[PDB]
């Protein structure tokens, strides 16, 4: 009772976050598996790891609900979309119940940090053409890069942009966008992978090279579906590769001491939340969260809005160079609905379980 | 060894927040015999508690150091280390190494020495008046029990101004010790009853025939280190008569005496101290100037004292010996009569005037203390400086400076946990205050009036010493980084 | 924290649930075992919560309540010393509650500094009536008698205890200058008035009835060293040669103790008074001389000797002087085989001696706790005179304008004022269930009391109704009223002031 | 089986309460915290309700059983509020326990409560009195923004003052002898996942819940007096010779008893079970609207609303089976509304009774959950709300005022029933001072207040003026002195009168216990 | 507290490093034969790979990706 059945759900939270800490980003390594049939699951992805994973815990299954919804919003790029609401969520109130402050007043500070987080993130993203095969061409690289089809790619890009313009124009007001579903997925085994109205269908022969290779290429075709779905409903795109979470950490820090009120603590703690993002970018790939967070501070500030963290050799590169761009959408329908999400599980005090149904 | 240590540490660190404060209470300890000890000051009871976790016992004994050597205001600081290693459980998902630690907490500990010389203000020349002593009892009360201001005030200041050595002009820091003022604890009597006595008083029960004339004077004090039995009776008569000879008063034996030869010092009225402790023989040595004879004779007047007069009262209904000089010069010479109802009250009383007396020997041995604005008023400030001081020179020791800072939000948090203040609701209205002269005469205000205003420590008169200040922190930062300056907790072999 | 403050509060509300029938003459003994086999039942506090195994270091506090109420006050350890912790009994919801106890300490703290001046403001000055050490120390008297077993008897009582303080110096008044003998069995009207100092009990050996104990006018003689012939000496180094040379060793003995002895025999006394014990070496030399000789004398007999006949204790026959030697005017021998010294004609005696002698050992304990507690009521009359009615009735009245002052608050302290009065009714509470009355009916007339009346409301006991204690001339010292709030306020500001205990091994 | 004797069997009882009533006391108030509960399948559910709590709350004493039947009570009385009727009931027993233990019989505490109570019914209507200071339907607005208690979507109030308040507005009807009635479950409640609750749209009429799914349905209807046809019939061997007779005559038969309702006139139908394409190909071509995949008892409101009669199967007093137009309804349009790629059926202008429906939109089941059940709750106090006009000042602060009249009311009676009154009251200053835990302020410091502000008026006398105070008072969140007229918050008289009547009847029935008989099961 | 996460050693290695021993004494023109008996007693005695990852049992999950 008390404070004490909240420590559970903060520790499961924790313990589940650990597992994805470093499935963050194109570099992140795998993870390993046990079911009692004595089968094992390996792969990259952590939506497929956690949605594969099943624990007794009252919080555990209402986390995965929320990745149902950013999936049908998203679901493009599941290590640097889905599963940064799991980082969030631990992180989101670091002192609580030592600091013994009143868990709604948090959330109506939550509500404000997440407000002027949209409005900072509208600042430094900029609006692109819509209607550009080649702008929307390296927007569809940047979540397939994690394979070996990237010299490949022009196969698996093709197929991309002409389902997308197949039909679309059902929507004059709230996009222009459709329903994928009725595209057919079927696929032909064998081979190599480089061989008004209503919604139409078509469809277009593609080979794999095995039955294992065919699941893996819904992972770089199906899932580009949101790439030019995502700029149809917010044209305006955004910095990627973390450097995001750096602008908004200088805003929240800045903001807190002009408010002020009983509030300060809780608004700039988002903040501490956001910067285990860009960490684990830092780490997997070799480099010092110690220094460059320090430096990435003063860069993504005064430098400019184009800083950002290399994917590839983990040094401090721009943004414009690294030939990688976030659509707006990727930041905004996460946080926000990771706040959300979050302070449905902080507003639980006790938990009685093992009664009937 | 850092966490589950500093861990055993917070069960302190929240146990003593009671400590401290103005509206801060007291604790009972029991030690191995069945003793029970009352008191608000940590360092007597850690003293006597048992320490199981090695490194503790360094945070300990880094504590008692402020009390042997300081010994002022050591309970607002004696949770000050303690916060300190609570800080770093932050610094340990950053990966900052312990050497990054220690450099954090050094630099900002040598720009703090010169941050307080700047907002220090209040300078007193003066330290023998007691118009300046009565404005520094005020802050010791703050640290001490609030129960009654008004008696320690007058009780302390009479007698600090009588061992003072008065005269037309003392300078060159005049001779001031703790030692040289007792606390006679007197059972019975309320605590408004307490008087001063320029004197010393003794504890004992003679066995008669008390002296009573006072203006007649003429006091001396005398400190020493078949046939066969007729012959006991006549040395012992003329031993006993050479000494009455030179009109010796009392006189102070530390070896046995029997009832024979008390017998013949009855005839003129000789008292006899029965006391064995040195401490009352040493002191008369310092004012009567007496030297132990081991043997007996005619002590000759270099070897006797001399002392005003010697007169038995009973104050709390039982005879003591009380010598008192109603009129002539007295220097390095005083005592505290102390009336109480219980010995928890007395020991409560005591550690007010042990470290009252020393917080004015603490005050006159450095060229001066002047004033300080106490009861976390200046921690506030402080907050300020430090927080720009980090982004004065960015770098990888700006966030060691950040923690720094937070460290000191251990006062106001433990400031509103005893007066039942929300800490979330007076950490703004400081920090609306203190921040952007107001802030050098302007505190925190610890009332149940508080919630309306914040009232200043210019009436209230709580302040804090530059001298304890500076050394505080010199050893809470000294004690944090030793802690964390152990690799490994291992035993000893044999 | 919070709760342990609860569990230390059960253990010490535990035994005052016990010591209720206490305050009131009509409160019941309380019944105590100890390891010693040997138990006092009375309704004193002090000698149940001393002998009463200690558990919880802070019901050690109970204790020094009883020690504080003795050397602050003197007296009320069956009233004021049960009353001391019921604050904590109505502060036992507020730990529950998030009230802090900070609060509660300022509230009881002002509460009872505005009481004391509705003391004074109540106590009626009779020194108007020109009333006498006889009328008001009488009055005063009976009202010592709650709390005590003997009640129908307890006239004798007061013609004793009020004659023994008068004959004593009204000028310095202590328990430890008057004596007080406790002789086991007789009966409890035999109790008689000493003039003078008398022996701690009795020295009975050889010859015993053979003593006269009618005398004329005996003089007192002091002595320092024990006479008897080769036991009690003091050892020595002899060169004995020969077996027949212990003969001069006797000789040698008793010639030192007959020098001494047949010069101090010029003095003529007739009362041989040694520090030590007496031998039969001097008794058949003093037998000669037909005078009376006592031994064993205590150090606080030697004390009250001085102040009469202005004695002193002679090592040696060198220091006598005659101003050593005094007299008295008679001298008479007192039960069950055993002398009892009797001094008369001493006016010089800054000492007083009461001779108790009772059947029961048990009744005759409380009997000196209510000499020390008369004396401590005739001490604070005679030093200031004021009339305040006994039993626990005096905070009723004051209760009703303790809540005048609470509507004036408006803030946390409004309801801990209410609390404190609320606590005042637990007095009435607590005589209610030693009578077998009913508590509700006296409570609903106690509010309904000051609404009329006022002045002083005592609900006598007598009628098994409603009354008031002042027409029934029950007297009490206010000093002992104000002094009650003082010993109860260090001790509820005391427990609440400990949130943690911290107990090694 | 054994048998517990002694008094502690009591206190066994009252500890069990006080360990269930810290539970259920965090979600008093906006400023509470919900829980969360698990059926023990792996499921779980998020609701602050105490109805759903206590009703999954497993007691093996006979006290939890009475917390369900007074928390049932109360939602056919109120239906909301359970936090600030259902909790009252617990301290009940805690200040009742206290004085039985020595100098009180357990019946004097059941007389006193019975003769306060009985008294307090002209205390409490002293401050009952009549809507005031509203204009129109701000009576009910006022009323829908305190839904801040017990239920925790009080933020979003000023939204809800619209389609919350004007969803019973168009219930009116009249019967039982020219009285107006708010028939209860009028209000068809859908659910859908998307956009934000601020999108939730009120339709005055009833809306039925269903998906439609083949094309072959019209897309356009026009023209009143729509007839509402309800069906629940279902309509979709050695040698294949035997097949060929079942088989033809079973298609013709379908295909038959469809043409019964065309030639009954009727406009729309609705099926229970599936329909054939074959089958809605007469409905195009008769410009019929045919609907599938009915529940039975969404079809039980149409009845009572349009007067649509369900038929089992085709059927008549003959051989013959065919379709009678009696058991067609009566409704002005049906309309169509597409909400995330789900059309539903709209139903208005009723002939019976007059009904309406509420769309819910929010992310997830567990957000439409908070939304569905909170706002119903609601639904049924302005059904209490709009039959007696009477109201009382919301905020909680009715308990602290009527603690001055029970001070004069003391002194009244007395005797052994005065310890039972100043008990009674200070029980009512436990209601305010558990939303003081929750919202992290002083309980002392607002009880101070309401005791010296809300007793001024007692103390002086009204005839005289110079009223100085409003008592009407406090305020939670900010825990300083403002009114709740200005601010529109008011309570129904239903939040009190028959509320508490029966939530402080439950301690007669703990009084009384002696001691507890277990019997072990079979 | 922080702390927790994971340390990558051999822990995880013990579970790959089994099959390393086991199939480096067959490797090569000089290795050995496994057999594998059952509860009939039929015995195939083969160093081939089909026996010795497929028809091998053994309680280190590594093994089976090894397999696949």
């Amino acid at each position: 009772t008390g404070r004490q059945a909240q420590i559970s759900n903060i520790t499961a939270a924790k313990a589940v976050a650990d597992v994805i800490r470093t499935c963050l980003g194109p570099k992140a390594m795998l993870k390993m598996l046990l079911d009692p049939m004595g089968g094992l699951v390996l792969t990259n992805d952590g939506h497929a790891i956690l949605r594969e994973i099943d624990v007794a815990h009252p919080a555990a299954k209402s986390m995965l609900e929320l990745s149902r919804t950013q999936d049908e919003e998203v679901g493009d790029g599941t290590t640097t979309v889905i599963i940064l609401a799991g980082e969030i969520l631990a992180q989101c109130a670091p002192y609580l119940i030592e600091k013994n402050i009143h868990p709604v007043i948090i959330i109506q500070a939550l509500k404000k940090a997440l407000t002027d987080a949209l409005e900072v993130i509208k600042q430094v993203s900029k609006p692109v053409d819509v209607e550009n095969d080649a702008a929307m061409k390296k927007l569809i690289q940047a979540s397939i890069g994690t394979k070996y089809v990237i010299h490949w790619s022009e196969k698996m890009c093709e197929l991309a942009l002409d389902a997308v313009k197949t039909v679309r124009k059902d929507l004059g007001q709230t996009f222009e966008i459709d329903i994928k579903r009725y595209v057919r997925v079927e696929k032909i085994p064998g081979g190599d992978v480089l061989d008004s109205g209503l919604q139409k269908a078509c469809t277009i022969m593609l080979r794999g090279g095995s039955k294992d290779i065919l699941n893996e290429i819904d992972r770089n075709l199906q899932d580009a579906m949101a790439v030019a779905r995502n700029v149809m409903l917010s044209p305006s795109l955004s910095p990627g590769g973390g450097a995001t979470e750096m602008a908004v950490s200088v805003k929240l820090a800045e903001k807190a001491k002009q408010l002020e009120g009983i509030q300060q603590w809780p608004y700039q703690a988002v903040a501490d939340a956001m910067e285990c993002i860009p960490r684990t970018l830092i780490q997997n790939a070799g480099g010092d969260p110690i220094r460059l967070l320090s430096q990435l501070r003063a860069k993504h500030a005064q430098g400019n809005f184009t800083t950002g963290i290399d994917g590839d050799k983990g040094k401090i590169v721009d943004m414009v160079s690294y030939g990688i761009w976030e659509p707006e959408v990727i930041k905004q329908q996460s946080v926000k609905t990771a706040i959300e999400s979050a302070c449905l599980l902080l507003r639980v005090d006790d938990i009685v379980s093992g009664v009937r149904k | 060894q850092i966490i589950k240590s500093i861990a055993a540490i917070r069960e302190l660190h929240q146990m003593c927040l009671t400590s401290m404060g103005p509206c801060g209470r007291n604790k009972i300890i029991v030690n191995h015999l069945g003793k029970i000890i009352i008191t608000n000051d940590a360092a007597t009871m850690l003293r006597e508690l048992d320490i199981v976790h090695p490194a503790v016992k360094v945070l300990v004994m880094a504590t008692e150091q402020q009390k042997i050597d300081m010994g002022d205001g050591t309970n607002l600081v004696m949770i000050l280390a303690g916060e300190l290693l609570n800080v770093s459980e932050k610094l340990i998902s950053m990966g900052l190494s312990a050497v990054e630690i220690i450099q954090g907490y050094n630099m900002a500990r040598k720009f703090t020495l010169k941050e307080l010389d700047e907002m220090v203000v209040g300078e007193i020349t003066d330290k023998n008046d007691k118009n300046e002593l009565l404005k520094m009892i005020k802050p010791v009360i703050s640290s001490k029990k609030y129960g009654s201001e008004d008696i320690l005030s007058e009780l302390v200041s009479e007698a600090v101004s009588h061992v003072l050595p008065v005269a037309q002009q003392a300078g060159e820091i005049p001779y001031f010790n703790v030692d040289s003022i007792r606390v006679v604890k007197i059972m019975g009597g309320s605590l408004s009853n307490s008087t001063v006595i320029k004197g010393m008083v003794f504890n004992r029960e003679p066995e008669g025939h008390v002296k009573s004339l006072s203006e007649d004077k003429k006091h001396k004090v005398a400190v020493f280190t078949l046939d066969f039995s007729k012959g006991e009776e006549k040395q012992i008569d003329a031993m006993m008569k050479e000494i009455a000879d030179m009109g010796v008063e009392c006189i102070v034996a530390g070896a046995g005496v029997g009832e024979l030869a008390l017998h013949y010092l009855n005839r003129y009225g000789i008292l006899v101290l029965k006391v064995p402790s040195k401490f009352e023989l040493r002191r008369l040595c310092r004012v009567c100037g007496a030297t132990p004879l081991p043997r007996l004779g005619a002590p000759t007047p270099e070897e006797l004292g001399l002392v005003e007069t010697v007169k038995t009262m009973e104050i709390g209904g039982d005879r003591v010996t009380v010598f008192k000089q109603e009129q002539g010069e007295i220097s390095r010479t005083s005592t505290i009569i102390l009336r109480g109802a219980t010995q928890n009250n007395l020991d409560d009383i005591e550690r007010a005037i042990d470290d009252g007396v020393a917080a004015v020997k603490g005050l006159m041995k450095p060229s001066g203390g002047k004033l300080l604005p106490g009861a976390g008023a200046t921690e506030i400030e402080l907050i300020s400086r430090i927080t720009k001081y980090g982004e004065r020179t960015p770098g990888l020791l700006q966030l060691a400076i950040k923690q720094f800072a937070v460290a000191f939000e251990v006062v106001p948090r433990t400031l509103a946990e005893t007066a039942g203040l929300d800490v979330n609701e007076v950490l703004p209205n400081l920090y609306a205050a203190h921040n952007v002269t107001d802030h050098l005469y302007k505190g925190v205000d610890i009332d149940g009036e508080s919630d309306e205003g914040v009232k200043d420590i210019r009436e209230e008169n709580i302040y804090d010493m530059l001298a304890t200040k500076k050394f505080a922190i010199n050893v809470a930062t000294e004690a944090a980084t030793t802690v964390l300056s152990i690799d490994q907790i291992i035993m000893a072999k044999k | 924290g919070k709760g342990q403050i609860i569990s230390n509060i059960n253990a010490c509300v535990a035994v005052q649930e016990a010591l209720k029938p206490t305050l009131g003459p009509l409160g019941s003994d309380i019944l105590i075992v100890t390891s010693n086999q040997k138990t006092t039942i009375s309704n004193d506090g002090a000698t149940i919560l001393k002998l009463l195994d200690v558990v919880h270091p802070a019901a050690k506090t109970l204790v020094d309540i009883s020690r504080a109420q003795d050397a602050e006050v003197g007296d009320g350890t069956t009233s004021v010393t049960i009353l001391a912790g019921e604050l904590m009994k109505e502060a036992k919801p507020f730990l529950e509650e998030g009230i802090s106890s900070h609060l509660i300490m300022k509230g009881y703290r002002k509460a009872v500094s505005l009481a004391v001046e509705k003391i004074n403001e109540l106590a009626v000055d009779i020194t108007s009536e020109k009333s006498s050490g006889r009328e008001l120390l009488e009055r005063c008297a009976r009202t010592a008698m709650s709390s005590k077993l003997i009640h129908n008897n307890a006239d004798f009582f007061v013609k004793m205890c009020v004659d023994a303080v008068l004959s004593l110096d009204r000028n310095d008044l202590d328990d430890k200058l008057i004596g007080i003998k406790k002789i086991p069995g007789g009966a409890m009207e035999e109790s008689l008035f000493i003039n003078g100092v008398a022996f701690k009990k009795t020295f009975s050996y050889a010859g015993f009835e053979q003593q006269p104990k009618k005398f004329n006018n005996p003089k007192i003689l002091s002595l320092n060293v024990e006479l008897e012939l080769k036991a009690e000496k003091d050892n020595a180094e002899v060169r004995v040669e020969h077996v027949e040379d212990y003969q001069a060793i006797v000789d040698a003995e008793w010639q030192l103790i007959f020098e001494k002895l047949r010069q101090v025999e010029e003095t003529g006394a007739n009362i041989v008074l040694s520090k030590l014990p007496i031998g039969d070496l001097a008794t058949q030399f003093f037998a000669d001389r037909n005078i009376f000789c006592a031994g064993r004398v205590s150090a606080d007999d030697m004390n009250r000797v001085i102040q009469a006949v202005g004695g002193s204790i002679q090592s040696t026959t060198s220091d006598i002087k005659p101003e050593h030697l005094g007299t008295c005017a008679l001298f008479e021998e007192m039960i069950g085989s055993e002398r009892y010294n009797l001094f008369q004609g001493c006016p010089q005696a800054k000492t007083c001696t009461l001779l108790l002698r009772g059947g029961a050992e048990q009744v005759i304990a409380e009997v000196e706790r209510s000499l020390h507690d008369a004396i401590m009521i005739v001490k604070r009359a005679l030093q200031n005179k004021l009339i305040v009615a006994g039993g626990g009735a005096t905070e009723m009245e004051v209760s009703k304008c303790l809540r005048d002052y609470s509507k004036t608050i408006a803030g946390k302290q409004q309801m801990i004022i209410n609390a404190f009065a609320k606590a005042l009714e637990v007095i009435p509470r607590q005589l209610c269930e030693n009578a077998g009355f009913d508590a509700i009916e006296i409570l609903n007339k106690l509010r309904l009391a000051h609404s009329k009346g006022e002045k002083w409301y005592g609900v006598v006991f007598e009628t098994e109704n409603i009354g008031d204690n002042f027409a029934k001339f029950v007297w009490e010292p206010a000093l002992v009223k104000i002094n009650a709030l003082n010993s109860a306020t260090e001790a509820t500001n005391l427990i609440l002031s400990v949130d943690e205990t911290i107990t090694n091994k | 089986g054994e048998k517990i004797s002694g008094d502690d069997i009591r206190n066994q009882n009252v500890l069990a309460t006080m360990a269930v009533a810290n539970v259920v006391k965090s979600s008093l108030g906006p400023v509470g915290l919900d829980k969360m509960l698990v059926d023990d399948i792996g499921d779980f559910t998020v609701t602050n309700d105490g109805a759903t709590i206590l009703s999954l709350l497993d007691v093996q004493h006979p006290a939890g059983k009475i917390l369900v039947e007074l928390a049932q009570q109360q939602d056919r009385e109120i239906g909301d509020g359970t936090t600030s009727v259902v909790i009252i009931a617990s301290e009940l027993l805690k200040r009742a326990n206290e004085l039985v233990k020595n100098k009180i019989h357990p019946t004097t505490i059941i007389t006193g409560f019975r003769v306060a109570l009985r008294e307090a019914i002209r205390f409490i209507n002293e401050v009952l009195s009549t809507s005031v200071d509203t204009l129109g339907k701000e009576t009910l607005i006022n009323i829908a923004k305190t839904s801040m208690s017990s239920k925790i979507i009080g933020a979003d109030s000023d939204f809800f003052s619209n389609m919350v308040v004007d969803a019973l507005l168009a219930v009116k009807t009249q019967n039982s002898k020219g009285e107006i009635k708010y028939p209860v479950k009028a209000v068809n409640v859908l659910k859908a996942h998307g956009k934000s609750a601020t999108e939730s749209l009120l339709v005055p009429g009833y809306a039925l819940n269903c998906t439609v799914a083949s094309q072959a349905m019209p897309k356009r209807i026009a023209g009143g007096n729509v007839k509402i046809a309800c069906l629940d019939l279902n309509l979709q061997i050695d040698d294949p010779e035997q097949l060929e007779q079942i088989r033809k005559r079973e298609a013709g038969i379908v295909l038959e008893r469809v043409k019964k309702i065309i030639d009954a006139g009727a406009q729309v139908v609705l099926t229970t079970k599936g329909i054939d394409d074959l089958c809605l190909k007469e409905f195009v071509e008769a410009k019929i609207m045919g609907v599938r995949r009915c529940k039975k008892e969404d079809l039980r409101r149409i009845a009572r609303a349009t007067g649509a009669t369900l038929v089992s199967s085709m059927s008549n007093l003959e051989g013959e089976e065919t379709f009678e137009s009696s058991y067609l309804g009566l409704c002005d349009e049906v309309v169509q509304a597409k909400f995330s790629d789900d059309e539903c059926i709209l139903i208005k202008g009723t002939s019976k009774h007059s009904s309406s429906s509420i769309i819910l939109r929010g992310a997830n089941d567990y957000s439409l959950d908070e939304m569905e059940r909170s706002l119903h709750d609601s639904l049924s106090v302005v059904k209490r709300t709009l039959e007696s006009g009477n109201v009382v000042p919301g905020g909680g602060c009715v308990e602290a005022a009527l603690n001055i009249y029970l001070d004069n009311f003391a002194t009244t009676v007395g005797s052994r029933e005065q310890l039972a009154i100043a008990e009674f009251a200070a029980a009512l200053l436990i209601i305010p001072k558990t939303l003081a835990v929750n919202a992290a302020k002083d309980s002392s410091e607002l009880v101070a207040k309401l005791r010296s502000y809300h007793a001024a008026s007692q103390m002086a006398k009204p005839e005289d003026v110079k009223r100085r105070s409003y008592r009407n008072g406090l305020d939670l969140i900010r825990g300083k002195i403002v009114d709740e007229i200005h601010a529109g918050v008011l309570e129904p008289t239903i939040s009190k009168v028959k509320s508490l009547k029966s939530a402080l009847e439950a301690c007669v029935a703990i009084l009384r216990i002696d001691t507890m008989i277990t019997v072990d099961p079979e | 507290e922080s702390l927790r996460r994971d340390a990558a050693l051999k822990v995880n290695v013990t579970s790959a490093e089994g099959l390393q021993s086991v199939l480096e004494t067959n490797l090569g023109p000089k290795g050995t034969l496994k057999m594998l008996v059952d509860g009939a007693g039929n015995i195939k005695l083969t160093k081939d790979g089909k026996v010795l990852l497929t028809e091998m049992q053994i309680q280190s999950p590594t093994a089976v990706l090894i397999a696949r």
